[PDB]
């Protein structure tokens, strides 16, 4: 009954539940405290009133605090009329009186234990939780409140409702789960969860926020610059560029959508590999694949990047051509061991006899360059069906 | 096809409906205790008791629940006349009924016996009971339950 | 009763159900009508039978239709079996019987008001109805029916049933309303509306069409020319070519990802005269979508809307013409106004009047008595713009 648990309002005896399965009730009076002045009183509406066990607190004022706890004994019917009235033993008044339906009051305990971890996407923060009470489960609203760290503190903390599991955060899965996406990739946040009974079968209000838990976002893998392709739509090969000082490794998972994180998805699996640090693994291939990469900056500290999630198809690398020059003005020639399909590639070429580019159109074999000069041609998949990032640079062509 | 009763829409239209009609019961003000009292269904439980339970005996509860609430109803409407309450009492017994029928077609028909009653005068306590029924036993076995009721 | 009321079919004593408070059951004869000779009864599952007030009906033939129709609310009772069978009272013949469950005959009213009009997108639709019977309105299933208003028809109607999901979309709100894009711009179009339960818990079929309601498209922008740009993220101006005989005024919106429409969702804002052709400048937003739209008045008491394709304010930044340095194969140089992303520019130019478009990276460049021309493309990841301000005729 202490003085954080004074959300409730407007009763001259406040009571309140946080199980619905236990009961206290207290009031206050600013006057002195004679001992043994007032009993509370209850009784459901068969039996016999009964009296509550007092204790007794010292206000900030002159006054006194007396809170009352419904023994274990005793158990408390939900919808069901409680009638409590505090007496005086002396004079026999009726200080105060309420009838209470147990269900009507509420004020769920926000949830012990947090976990807070990175998703799939760079920007996602997957959360779960067990419950104090696992069998109100179904009868309570979460509120949540993320906010970032002691650097640009400046900003409010923003609150969101979880909804329901439609939007895959199930309350119930024992405990829930949820998934919250738009994050800043890379900078921590402090968590803090909240709970209320719903109005549809049991009144209540907010219990008090969970102590906050702090995250570390993986962010983006751009800052070690990774990017990596896959080969003839069977193998995924990956290498980024090494960081100094500091060994570094790569997972990755597959899936398929599998969307709500019920029970934490995302499960890492080991990148088999034989400057910059490369990597290679086999593929099952129409399913979503995200890539991770894992560096210790120093002994026992290790460091998560997070790279946008792959689709082999979208993503597969073509062979790099070959390219024949011809002058009389100077002509071009040119094919692609990849006969898949040519209009499908874009093709550039860059020229020197400061450095400039050209985009012939995709499908081309050839063209005609103004002008000793080096021709070096790159290859990109751009088709509708099958598409991809640039290749690498052939020998240049005189 | 699935029992209407495992839809939640149905449910929540019933919720929807009684606490209209309890709101609009109090816009009439020839309301008076009932000449006879009525007998009326135990909504109340605790969770402790609720857990220890099975399925089949929440089904039965509730169904005998409903039963005497509906008969509850009919017997309190014949002590009125041609006044507001029993057009009241009468839109809460379509609804009683209602529900009645959405429980049986998922529940079966097989009652259990009477069980523990209690009587009420004033016309407010069938309304209150009514929202008791639909947002206590009802509610938790419809949702705690899930698909073991249906698929 | 009506002649309208035939969808109903495949039984000897037809029953439907439009608001699941009320129930008709109608059969019809064509041999003789003796007056009190057939009697209508029903029965829930216990119960005396009790007999439904009869009515007769005339028809082309020689033949009657009788109709039923339950008096009360408490006399239709969903989810039981109802079992409905006439009686020969005459002869003491039980001519038809039928066992009935109220949740599935379902025949709903069409929507009675229809609202529509021009969306957000040139060629998007945005449509809002009052259900009849809004109590029963979470287990309907709309259909929406279009087609074209001018005369004859270019194409046969479409019907598509609304999703009746997120999608801006939400057939219930106790009215209605959903947004429907893909149509073709500037041409009139004609609507129409039916629902029918959903058969999870309550089953039924469709009912009857709403009353057409016809609807004028705005179309696009692009036949008055329409074309907006910004000037240092500031303020944006909108321009078109002036429509001869015809005075007009330019709106401009604003919204946020909140695309999805509630009533008159478009809040218009007049624009301001600035100083053939035509003018309109405004203090636009930030890290918001805008929506132009220009209405011409060709006659008095008429005018023709006119809508423009929504954008980003910072993908049309306007950029004046930079300088030009050039010496007598050419030297190219040049001095970026707002250097912010100097680099990120496309400077396409002209030699004499066609020239190669140099790729963008750099300050200067090169090119193999002259006349030059350039011109400056705000073309960045970051930021965009059009081809705004084409340089005068340079040496
Ligand atoms: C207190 O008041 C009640 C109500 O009049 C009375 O029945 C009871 O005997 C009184 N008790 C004392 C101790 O005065
Ligand atoms: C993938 O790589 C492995 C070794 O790295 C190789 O044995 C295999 O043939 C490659 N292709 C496939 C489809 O596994
Ligand atoms: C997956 O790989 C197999 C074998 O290479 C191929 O036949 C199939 O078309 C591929 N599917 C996709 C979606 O890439
Ligand atoms: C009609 O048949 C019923 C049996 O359902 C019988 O009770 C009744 O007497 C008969 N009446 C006549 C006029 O035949
Ligand atoms: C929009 O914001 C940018 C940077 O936040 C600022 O430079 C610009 O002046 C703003 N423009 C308007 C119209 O608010
Ligand atoms: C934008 O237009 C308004 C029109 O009222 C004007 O007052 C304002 O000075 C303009 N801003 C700029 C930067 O031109
Ligand atoms: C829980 O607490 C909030 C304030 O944080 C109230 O505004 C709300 O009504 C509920 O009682
Ligand atoms: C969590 O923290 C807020 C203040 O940020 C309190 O007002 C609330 O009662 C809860 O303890
Ligand atoms: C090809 O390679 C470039 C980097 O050189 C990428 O930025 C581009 O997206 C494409 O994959
Ligand atoms: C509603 O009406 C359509 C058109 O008559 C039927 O095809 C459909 O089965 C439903 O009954
Ligand atoms: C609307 O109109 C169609 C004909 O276009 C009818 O067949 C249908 O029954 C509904 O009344
Ligand atoms: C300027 O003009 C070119 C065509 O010359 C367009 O393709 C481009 O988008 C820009 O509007």
């Amino acid at each position: 009954q202490d003085v954080s648990l004074l959300a409730s309002d407007s009763e001259p005896l406040k009571c309140f539940s946080r199980t619905f399965e236990d009961l206290t009730c207290f009031w206050d009076e600013e006057e002195a405290a004679p001992s043994g002045t007032y009993q509370l009183l209850y009784a459901y509406p068969r039996e016999k009133p009964r009296a509550c066990p007092l204790s007794s607190q010292s206000m900030p004022h002159f006054g006194t605090r007396y809170v009352c706890q419904f023994p274990d004994q005793e158990e408390v019917r939900l919808f069901f009329p409680l009638h409590l009235w505090v007496k005086n033993v002396f004079l026999n008044q009726t200080r105060t009186q309420r009838v209470l339906f147990v269900d009507s009051v509420g004020l769920p305990a926000p949830p012990s234990i947090i976990k807070a971890m990175g998703g799939s996407q760079p920007g996602e923060l997957q959360i779960s939780w067990e419950e104090p009470a696992p069998e109100i489960s179904d009868f309570l609203r979460y509120e949540l409140r993320y906010g970032p760290r002691d650097p640009k503190n400046s900003t409010g903390p923003t609150v969101i409702q979880l909804i329901a599991t439609e939007t895959c955060c199930p309350a119930l899965q024992e405990g829930g789960s949820c998934l919250i996406s738009g994050l800043q990739p890379g900078n921590s946040y402090w968590l803090q969860l909240r709970s209320e009974p719903d109005g549809i079968s049991l009144g209540g209000s907010w219990g008090s926020w969970s102590l906050p838990v702090t995250v570390d976002l993986p962010g983006d893998a751009v800052a070690l610059g990774l990017q990596c392709f896959t080969l003839d739509l069977k193998n995924v090969t990956c290498q980024w560029q090494q960081q100094d000082h500091a060994s570094s490794q790569g997972f990755f998972y597959h899936s398929r959508a599998r969307c709500c994180p019920r029970d934490r998805y995302p499960i890492w699996e080991n990148c088999e590999e034989e400057q910059f640090s490369r990597c290679h693994f086999k593929s099952r291939n129409d399913s979503i694949i995200h890539i991770l990469v894992e560096v210790t900056t120093a002994p026992g500290t290790v460091h998560s990047y997070l790279g946008s999630p792959f689709w082999i198809h979208q993503a597969v690398r073509l062979p790099t051509p070959n390219l024949h020059w011809r002058e009389i003005h100077l002509e071009l020639e040119w094919q692609h061991p990849s006969s898949w399909a040519a209009q499908e590639t874009c093709y550039q070429l860059r020229y020197t006899g400061d450095w400039k580019v050209l985009e012939p159109p995709l499908g081309a074999r050839g063209g005609t360059l103004e002008l000793r000069y080096r021709l070096q041609l790159r290859a990109r998949l751009n088709g509708p069906t099958y598409q991809g990032p640039w290749s690498s640079w052939s020998d240049p062509t005189r | 096809p699935a029992p209407p009763a495992c839809d939640l829409r149905v449910l929540s239209k019933l919720l929807r409906d009684s606490h209209v009609l309890h709101s609009r019961l109090s816009q009439c003000p020839e309301v008076h205790p009932l000449p006879t009292p009525v007998l009326l269904p135990a909504v109340d439980f605790s969770l402790g008791e609720w857990k220890t339970q099975m399925e089949e005996t929440k089904a039965q509860d509730i169904l005998g629940a409903v039963t005497l609430l509906l008969e509850g109803v009919m017997a309190a409407r014949g002590q009125l006349g041609p006044t507001c309450l029993s057009s009241l009492l009468g839109q809460l017994s379509g609804q009683v009924r209602l529900l009645l029928g959405a429980l049986q077609s998922l529940l079966g028909t097989q009652l259990p016996p009477q069980g523990r009653t209690t009587a009420h005068k004033d016309p407010n306590a069938i309304f209150l009971s009514f929202q008791h029924l639909l947002r206590g036993k009802v509610r938790f076995l419809m949702l705690v339950g899930g698909s073991t009721l249906c698929v």
